[PDB]
């Protein structure tokens, strides 16, 4: 929430690469479950959260 | 501005009498002068810039033998092509075929700008790019 | 009125005092060296004079853009509209053989907070958004480190430094890309979604993060911003050739016995740089094959070229090359070249964002070529279908990494043809 807050309101979807870096923290890598918490938590459609995951390299899909 | 015998020919042209269509093919038939829309699987206009004539469909069964797709109905193929509406309707009545016909459609005009892509409050704003 | 020998800068004028942290980089050195010293004289100035001393610094995007900074930097001289406006600091560093922005932060980070703070005032912006990479988490806990002692020192935030404007500082880390590094693209991956970058009919001065206002800045450009206010534009313009001015860093990295960094005057002779700076080319300057003067988006430029060529942008330009990000990468005798060059290649491949086809298609092509060239399975033909090739997907590509990977391999081809054309018979006579 703090990570959120620190997006201007309304456009809180730019908390997203953030968001899902710290569940790549308490979890290692990140599962399907992982993306798809991240979805609900910041509201942002799923699709879009696994566009995140998969572009850039850092986020371990495996 | 051409004196060769000029009488006053004011009743419309009807030639009818002189293609040699027989009696059936020459009011049974209901022609439509269209401007074929695109192709929706493809983005090019180049197909829908003249008027089409067309004759109205009918039987067609398939042969006892290996089947094709047999007819009866020598104006089936015949598709006329014009290049304004005034000269097509012309061609109809001067040939005396019944015919409708539809306007142009005309893609109306439909203002873009990639700007809006990324609004600050407008619901425009895209999630992907 | 003209230091023709530039080069040779003295400590006095250097900017990152602190650069190899051997001084303390917390709150308590900077000041000591002489950071957040009559700050609120520089806001109470006003935002034009902050802008009109940057042009009379005539200081240059230091970020491989070069470009007028100060004219740049006006974009938001427009009155308000209601929108907010922010700025956005370039920290992705992506680009090979560039460190400097890795230094500065994590040895120096309070000139760059105070960059933001005297950038964000001359360009009205609200806030700052400090785009570090995602590599760099010891640096951006560095970085936070010596944001929260400005917020609590009152430097930053709420009245910040005593003198009415309100300025955050917001450092976003990111998730793993060299495309990232382009504005546009760095504009997106902040807002959360993919990092392609976005289309320019429009500007980030006009439409930009969110939507609002914006203008990416490297962070090197930001952190010499304040101590320019402070020596003014006339000290800066001092320094460096006509349109050349200020004291860019250099990256010096490769085949030297001492690969370092350090802050020359521009216009610097390279080959005085790497003299005593770097130490010399490995097994003697005779032995220098090739340097890469910026970067891999800056061409390389053989040893003859090497011999005297002043280190900027104009020397660059006239050199068949530009000065990018000043990132020197020397090359010896011992180097294979195209291996080298198809190495990055496969870089800039992997780092495509695949959006535009030159750049999706074309690259991925020229890696496959590129490494039948090292192996030197191929033609003479296809040297020329590889220039053509590099041709195609230059200037048609939606941001500069398709033009950054095509440079490469132009500059190759028109300096090292002769290598290819030897490569490829020496794989014909043997395969007979
Ligand atoms: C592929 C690519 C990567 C880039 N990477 C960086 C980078 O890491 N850091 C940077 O400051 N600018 C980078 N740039 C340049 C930016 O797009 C932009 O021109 C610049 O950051 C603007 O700030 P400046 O005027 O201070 O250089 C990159 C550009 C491209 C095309
Ligand atoms: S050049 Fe490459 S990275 Fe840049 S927009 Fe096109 S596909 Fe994406």
């Amino acid at each position: 929430e703090a990570i959120v807050k620190n997006y201007p309101e309304g456009h809180k979807a730019a908390a997203v690469l953030p968001v899902l870096d710290l569940a790549q923290r308490q979890n290692g890598w990140l599962p399907i479950s992982a993306m798809n918490k991240v979805a609900e938590i910041l509201q942002v459609p799923p699709m879009r959260v696994y566009e995140v995951a998969t572009f850039y390299t850092m986020y371990n899909r495996k | 501005t051409q004196d060769t015998q000029l009488i006053a020919v004011d009743e419309k042209l009807d030639i009818t009498t002189l293609t040699g269509v027989p009696e059936e093919h020459i009011k049974t038939r209901k022609v439509r002068i269209f401007v074929p829309a695109r192709n929706n699987m493809q983005s090019g206009v180049n197909n829908t810039k003249k008027w089409k004539m067309e004759f109205d469909t009918r039987e067609r069964w398939e042969n006892p033998l290996m089947g094709w797709s047999s007819t009866a109905d020598p104006l089936s193929n015949l598709v006329l092509t014009f290049s304004t509406k005034e000269d097509a309707v012309a061609f109809a009545e001067k040939n005396g075929w019944s015919f409708d016909v539809e306007e142009r459609k005309v893609p109306k005009p439909k203002s873009k700008s990639y700007g809006a892509n990324f609004s600050w409050n407008k619901r425009t704003r895209v999630s992907t790019k | 009125p003209k230091k023709t020998s530039f080069g040779s800068l003295k400590d006095e004028d250097r900017i990152f005092t602190n650069l190899y942290g051997r001084h303390d980089w917390r709150l308590k050195g900077a000041q000591s060296r002489g950071d957040w010293y009559k700050t609120k004289e520089i806001l109470l100035k006003g935002p034009d004079w902050i802008l009109g001393e940057v042009k009379t610094s005539g200081l240059r995007g230091r970020g491989g853009a070069g470009f007028p900074t100060g004219l740049k930097w006006s974009f938001m001289n427009k009155p308000s509209d209601g929108r907010p406006k922010y700025l956005v600091v370039n920290a992705d560093e992506g680009e090979p053989g560039t460190c400097k922005d890795r230094e500065i932060i994590r040895h120096d980070p309070h000139k760059l907070v105070e960059g933001c703070l005297v950038g964000g005032r001359a360009m009205g912006a609200r806030a700052a958004y400090i785009y570090i990479r995602g590599e760099f988490y010891n640096e951006a806990s560095n970085l936070q480190v010596a944001i929260r002692e400005a917020y609590e020192a009152g430097l930053i935030g709420k009245n910040a430094c005593g003198s009415g404007y309100d300025f955050d500082v917001f450092v976003v880390r990111g998730a793993g890309a060299y495309i990232c590094g382009e504005e546009t693209a760095l504009i997106e991956s902040i807002e959360g979604k993919q990092g392609k970058p976005r289309l320019k009919p429009p500007f980030p001065a006009d439409v930009g993060v969110f939507g609002c206002p914006t203008t990416v800045a490297n962070v090197e450009t930001v952190a010499v911003s304040p101590t320019i206010c402070r020596r003014g534009g006339a000290w800066f313009a001092s320094f460096g050739r006509e349109r050349n001015s200020g004291t860019k860093l250099f990256n010096i990295s490769g085949h030297v016995n001492h690969p370092c960094t350090v802050e020359e005057e521009m216009s610097v002779p390279l080959k005085e740089l790497i003299e005593k700076h770097a130490g010399g080319v490995i097994g003697g300057w005779d032995n220098l094959l090739a340097v890469i003067p910026g970067g891999s988006s800056t061409p390389l430029i053989p040893k003859s070229v090497c011999e005297t060529v002043l280190m900027d942008f104009d020397a660059l330009v006239q050199a068949q090359t530009g000065l990018g990000t000043a990132a020197v990468i020397v090359m010896d005798r011992s180097t294979d070249i195209v291996k080298a060059i198809a190495r990055l290649i496969e870089f800039y491949k992997h780092e495509s964002c695949g959006q535009c086809t030159p750049c999706r298609e074309g690259v991925d092509w020229m890696n496959k070529v590129m490494a039948r060239f090292v192996k030197g399975d191929a033609r003479p033909a296809e040297i020329d279908s590889l220039w053509e090739i590099s041709k195609q997907i230059e200037g048609h590509t939606i941001c500069a990494l398709g033009d950054g990977a095509a440079w490469p391999v132009q500059g190759l081809i028109r300096h090292f043809r002769p290598e290819l054309e030897e490569r490829m018979q020496q794989f014909a006579l043997q395969h007979q």
